[PDB]
């Protein structure tokens, strides 16, 4: 279980986060997305509501797991150890390559 | 009351992105 | 067999380009999102009766005009 | 344009005696900017008072913002509750 | 120029029908089954031509097979009419900038 | 027409009272029939002077008329203010009663209607204004002015029918009102800019 | 409770835009919007792209403990004009208006001000007080100018 | 020279009376090559209604008003012919055919897939053909790069969640993710 420290506060996300699409390396809290403390550089449209709990049995590949891998490939383009943990860590390095191919 | 500046809380983006939560794996005695 | 899903809710209509959703556009034939919600609500309730649904929309849409959207 | 600013400040004097309605740390979080109040997160892009058609000074006070919020009817909710068990 | 016959105008009523008056006395499905193959052939000819906008020969043809399947529902009263929908529709949501100022 | 309209509201009020049990609270007869703006002053007069909502529908206390839901909007607003003055402002039951009242008031407002300015002298002369009026609720935030830092706070989740005086943990704290912005939406950038090629 | 602590002065306050912003652009679907605190209506008028918003503060029933207000403006709207309708000019009412540190005297009962803003947050301290009766009232407007 | 778009630009600019495209013998006849009979439903007909309603005041400076009125007479005549054919069609219906369900399921799926220009099966080297594949890939790329970022969803299962005025239900971005997975899979193809 990864500790998702939210932006602009010292709180911890319980089960939900808001993945950003232009900074790509930060998350938000539920009250922080309601009150809008994400900075004036963004327009509150590039924040995807994602979950933090454990998923189902493996090789199901829901939309969050399909989105985060294609996010990480556009970030690093190599180093699959840094790509497997971007999905959430519950997917293997040998399995994410087999899914991407 | 106007001399009461506070402590800033940093983002710590490398600790915000993918930090986890070694003797628990038995490979180091 | 794994197949790429054809997402028809995302794609825009090519032939007509006038019966699409109001978020994909950029009596009265306006077809607002409230009546578009009430149409599917009445269909899911009455299971394609076209008489107890046209008054659940609000009466502004005819029976033929509801099928013009239903197709 | 900087991104990695703090934007969070906590006073060292703990006056946490009658403060339980605010956003606590688990202390009180004090931001550099205020909050924003959004009424409804969904916008009905129909409802022709907003779309302004070109066919035909008129004042009209509508009851409540829920016309612009895509609120369903109660009969479908009761039907779903009948489908629940 | 009339009043009620001027505002209600679609792209479907410029040609009229011109064939369904003679075709309704027989089967209703043969012209639709022959027109879908023609629409598929024109779609393949548009793929094999590197063209973006569709021609005016298939847009004029599309509103006839919609009208026939509309009138079958209006008249023949199909006993099942199976519902196959995603039970969702996209809307536009609110956008708002953040309240914390931008530092430089 | 109104027979199913008596049942679909009852089903939602039964299903939406599981985690908080607003319907299953003890509630007397309470024959006020007064102005709902003065719904708490008459209750305070009843306290100074001196049958639940699940049983009102079982006893047939509501008729399919306008008064038969005016009394329901009266009774739900009586129950919610009793629960607000019973629970403190920090408990989760207070927020549950507040969310239940904000849902029930919207549910009772819907489905009932279906069944001096220098800019003005130029804009009214040059254009035609079609108007549309509605009312919104606002909240309150705190305010601290330290040494050139200009601190702010979060939205207080206090209900609008609390009717309590504004307590302050410190004298130097200030209060302010946040005006909600609501208009036509700005044209957001497309998906080529949102998720661009970096 | 501040219901007994209401304002005696400061009947009407405005935050309307000056005429130069309309003259330099133009040379409408008006939607008035009000709050559930019995005062401070808020009207605006977009059309199919400027707004010309106006913030009305009728202080006939507003409390004096709640002096400051907070809202948000667009980066296209940087100029403001305040129209202060008081009760009566029976005495010399000291009406000074500062944004952050620089005071503005006037533009020339009915007093007209001119406000030029920049990016970021704003304080906009305004006050009214008499020389004899010794009664003061404060107004603050936390203006959030978007970048 | 985009005669149907010049009136739309003049209507969007709120200045269609000062110039009104300057319809003359050298301007109104050069952009038309009689209006060319636009085929839209109401996006180009209400513009003609507004273009007729504005120019009722000069009444002599525009000579294409007779052609617009002849086009409106043709539209009314086609509407009357379509109503008579609709009456003849509704009076020429046979009593019994007993239309089957399997052929209806075959027609509806094919007619749904032929709307948005995708492949449908029947069930009844070479660099010349690779540019035609790349032109269809770039078509979908340019189509997905024109969608608004403020896209939200509303399913028919939210009524069990009891969304309040400020609730933030967890089924709002079920299509915004799928609108980005395709856009970023068409870019990671190479
Ligand atoms: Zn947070």
């Amino acid at each position: 279980h990864k500790v998702y420290i939210c932006h602009t506060c010292g709180n911890e996300s319980i089960n939900v986060r808001y993945h950003n699409l232009r900074a790509r390396d930060t998350n938000l809290c539920s009250r922080c997305f309601q009150e809008g403390h994400f900075g004036a550089n963004f327009q509150s449209s590039d924040f995807i509501r994602l979950e933090n709990n454990g998923n189902s049995v493996k090789k199901n590949w829901s939309d969050q797991e399909m989105l985060l891998l294609l996010e990480g490939i556009e970030m690093y383009e190599d180093q699959w150890e840094k790509i497997a943990d971007h999905v959430g860590g519950h997917k293997r390095v040998e399995d994410c390559i087999e899914k991407f191919l | 009351f106007e001399t009461m500046v506070a402590n800033p809380i940093k983002v710590s983006r490398l600790q915000s992105n993918g930090v986890l939560t070694i003797h628990y794996s038995l490979a180091n005695f | 067999k794994k197949e790429f899903p054809v997402n028809l809710t995302i794609k825009k209509n090519v032939y007509d380009s006038a019966q699409d959703f109001n978020a994909l556009q950029d009596v009265k034939k306006n077809w607002s999102d409230q009546e578009m919600l009430l149409l599917l609500e009445g269909i899911e309730m009455y299971e394609d009766q076209w008489e107890k649904i046209a008054d659940h929309v609000g009466g502004h849409k005819r029976v033929e005009d509801c099928i013009e959207k239903f197709l | 344009i900087m991104i990695d600013a703090a934007s969070s400040f906590v006073l060292p004097i703990s006056i946490t005696k009658n403060v339980d309605v605010l956003q606590r740390t688990d202390e009180i979080l004090w931001f550099r900017g205020p909050s924003v109040i959004v009424n409804e997160r969904i916008i009905n892009s129909g409802d022709p008072h907003l779309s302004l058609p070109l066919n035909r000074n008129e004042k009209e006070s509508l009851p409540g913002p829920f016309v612009l919020g895509l609120r369903p009817s109660a009969k479908f909710t009761a039907h779903r509750l009948s489908m629940l068990r | 120029i009339k009043l009620q016959n001027l505002y209600n105008w679609t792209p479907s009523n410029y040609i009229g029908d011109d064939e369904i008056e003679n075709f309704r006395n027989g089967t209703p499905d043969k012209l639709v089954s022959d027109s879908l193959l023609k629409l598929k052939r024109l779609r393949k000819e548009r793929i094999l031509n590197k063209v973006l906008k569709p021609t005016t020969e298939e847009r004029e043809l599309y509103f006839k097979v919609k009208r026939i399947l509309k009138e079958v529902i209006l008249a023949k009263k199909v006993s099942k009419v199976p519902i196959n929908n995603v039970r969702a529709f996209p809307v536009l949501q609110t956008n708002y900038n953040g309240s914390i100022p931008v530092v430089r | 027409k109104l027979v199913d309209f008596l049942v679909n509201v009852q089903s939602i009020l039964n299903a939406a009272s599981v985690k908080c049990h607003v319907v299953d609270e003890s509630f007397p007869a309470k024959f006020f029939e007064k102005n709902p703006d003065k719904i708490y002053e008459s209750y305070c007069k009843f306290i100074k002077n001196r049958t639940t909502i699940n049983k009102r529908f079982e006893n047939g206390e509501y008729e399919p008329i306008q008064g038969g839901f005016y009394k329901l909007y009266h009774d739900i607003k009586l129950v919610c203010t009793i629960l607000i003055h019973f629970y403190p402002q920090g408990t989760r039951n207070y927020q549950l009663v507040d969310k239940f009242y904000k849902f029930s008031s919207e549910l009772l407002l819907r489905e009932c209607c279906r069944i001096a300015t220098e800019l003005d002298k130029i804009i009214s002369y040059d254009f035609i204004k079609i108007s549309m009026n509605y009312t919104v609720p606002i909240s309150q935030t705190y305010q601290i002015r330290t040494k050139d830092m200009d601190l702010f706070s979060s939205i207080i989740s206090k209900s609008n029918l609390d009717k309590r005086p504004h307590e302050l943990p410190n004298t130097n704290f200030k209060i302010n009102n946040v005006l909600p912005q609501t208009d036509i939406e700005n044209e957001a950038p497309r998906l080529g800019f949102v998720g661009a090629n970096t | 409770l501040g219901n007994g602590y209401n304002r005696s002065l400061l009947t009407e306050d405005y935050l309307l835009n000056p005429n130069n912003f309309k003259k330099l652009i133009a040379k409408s679907m008006q939607k008035e919007m009000q709050s559930l605190s019995e005062q401070h209506t808020m009207e605006y008028k977009p059309y199919k792209n400027q707004n010309w918003v106006e913030y009305i503060f009728n202080g006939n029933e507003l409390s004096q403990n709640e002096n400051a207000f907070s809202f948000m403006l667009q980066p296209m709207q940087t100029f403001l004009t305040l129209q202060s309708h008081l009760t009566s000019s029976l005495k010399d009412t000291e009406t000074l208006l500062t944004i952050n540190k620089e005071p503005v005297k006037s533009r020339t009962i009915t007093e007209i001000f001119d406000i030029r803003l920049s990016e970021g947050l704003n304080h906009l301290m305004f006050r009214c007080e008499d020389k004899i009766s010794h009664e003061t009232e404060f107004m603050n407007f936390w203006i959030n100018v978007l970048p | 020279l985009q005669e149907q778009s010049e009136l739309m630009s003049t209507v969007m600019n709120n200045t269609p009376t000062t110039v009104a495209a300057l319809a003359a013998v050298a301007a109104a006849s050069e952009t038309n090559g009689t209006i060319p009979k636009p085929r839209s439903s109401a996006q180009l007909e209400q513009l003609l209604y507004r273009y007729r309603a504005i120019q009722n005041h000069p009444k002599e400076n525009k000579l294409e008003i007779k052609a617009i009125e002849d086009t409106f007479r043709n539209i009314s005549r086609d509407q009357d012919i379509y109503e008579t054919k609709l009456d003849t069609l509704r009076k020429s219906i046979d009593k019994g055919f007993q239309y089957d369900e399997d052929l209806l399921n075959k027609h509806l799926v094919a007619l749904q897939l032929l709307e948005k220009d995708t492949d449908v099966p029947d069930y009844f080297g070479d660099p010349d053909t690779e540019i035609r594949i790349s032109a269809r890939i770039s078509n979908r790329i340019n189509e997905l790069e024109r969608l608004p970022a403020n896209l939200g969803t509303y399913s028919l299962d939210d009524c069990l969640e009891f969304i309040t005025k400020d609730d933030l239900s967890s089924r709002m971005d079920t299509f915004k993710i799928k609108a980005l997975v395709e856009l970023k899979s068409l870019k990671l193809l190479t």
